[PDB]
């Protein structure tokens, strides 16, 4: 099992400013040159969208503004252009070792 | 040729059986 | 096209056993293993386990191992989630998402399902 102790669960970021959702893991969730760390964007009353997979491999569907910088346990969600669409809770689920678990979550509240 | 996505980690990779 | 039309909006009573059903239209099923996520209230997701229709293999959570019996229905491409002895503290939003696109996380999640406890 791995504990996904994320950074400040709740924070405010204005439109344009970058957000930093760093998900720290207690154990190494990396594999043979491929980290297994996923990030979801569970919007208010909407299933968690698969934003990033395999640590930093963008999921074919979302814009090229959801970057992911992380190695071993120190992971982060680099969202430079934080638009209104970033009004959801982000979770980090490790799929390297059993049992698979999610992170504390990060309710990102955008600011006009 | 057959391939299935397994439920065993790491992740759900694909294995070509038969 | 593909879609996971799950149904599980029931008012379960302490000590009951509701059998959910996550249908998979436009699905291969045997090739696409399904995983369930339990979101107790407005909290983080909790991976309760997974299932494989090809080999009929499951991987339940050490805490919910045995309590949740995943029945196989390849005929209708639907996986049943029989939750037994549901305690009052089991009110959560289940989601039968799979790794349709990438082999790391789930892309196609369920159409929203929540079980409320009367007491």
């Amino acid at each position: 099992d791995i504990v996904l102790t994320q950074s400040p669960a709740s924070l405010a970021v204005s439109l344009g400013q970058r957000a930093t959702i760093s998900c720290k893991a207690s154990q190494s969730v990396d594999y043979d040159g491929d980290s297994y760390m996923n990030w979801y964007q569970q919007k208010p009353g909407q299933p968690p969208k698969l934003l990033i997979y395999a640590a930093s491999n963008l999921e074919s569907g979302i814009p090229a503004r959801f970057s992911g910088s992380g190695s071993r346990t120190d992971f982060t969600l680099n969202i430079h252009p934080v638009e209104e669409e970033d009004a959801a809770t982000y979770y980090c689920q490790q799929s390297n070792e059993d049992p698979f678990t999610f992170g504390s979550g990060t309710k990102l509240e955008i600011k006009r | 040729r057959k391939s299935i996505r397994i439920q065993r980690g790491p992740g759900r990779a694909f294995v070509t059986i038969g | 096209q593909v879609q996971l039309q799950q149904s599980g909006a029931e008012l379960v009573k302490p000590g009951a056993s509701v059998k959910m059903s996550c249908k998979a239209s436009g699905y291969t099923f045997t090739t696409y293993p399904i995983e369930w996520m339990k979101q107790n209230h407005g909290k983080s997701l909790e991976w309760i386990g997974n299932f494989h229709p090809y080999s009929d293999d499951t991987n339940y959570n050490e805490k919910f191992k045995g309590k949740a019996k995943l029945t196989v229905e390849k005929s209708s491409s639907t996986v049943y989630l029989e939750f037994s002895r549901l305690t009052s503290d089991d009110s959560a939003v289940y989601y039968c998402a799979i790794h349709y696109g990438s082999a790391y996380a789930m892309d196609y999640w369920g159409q929203g399902t929540s079980v409320t406890v009367s007491s």
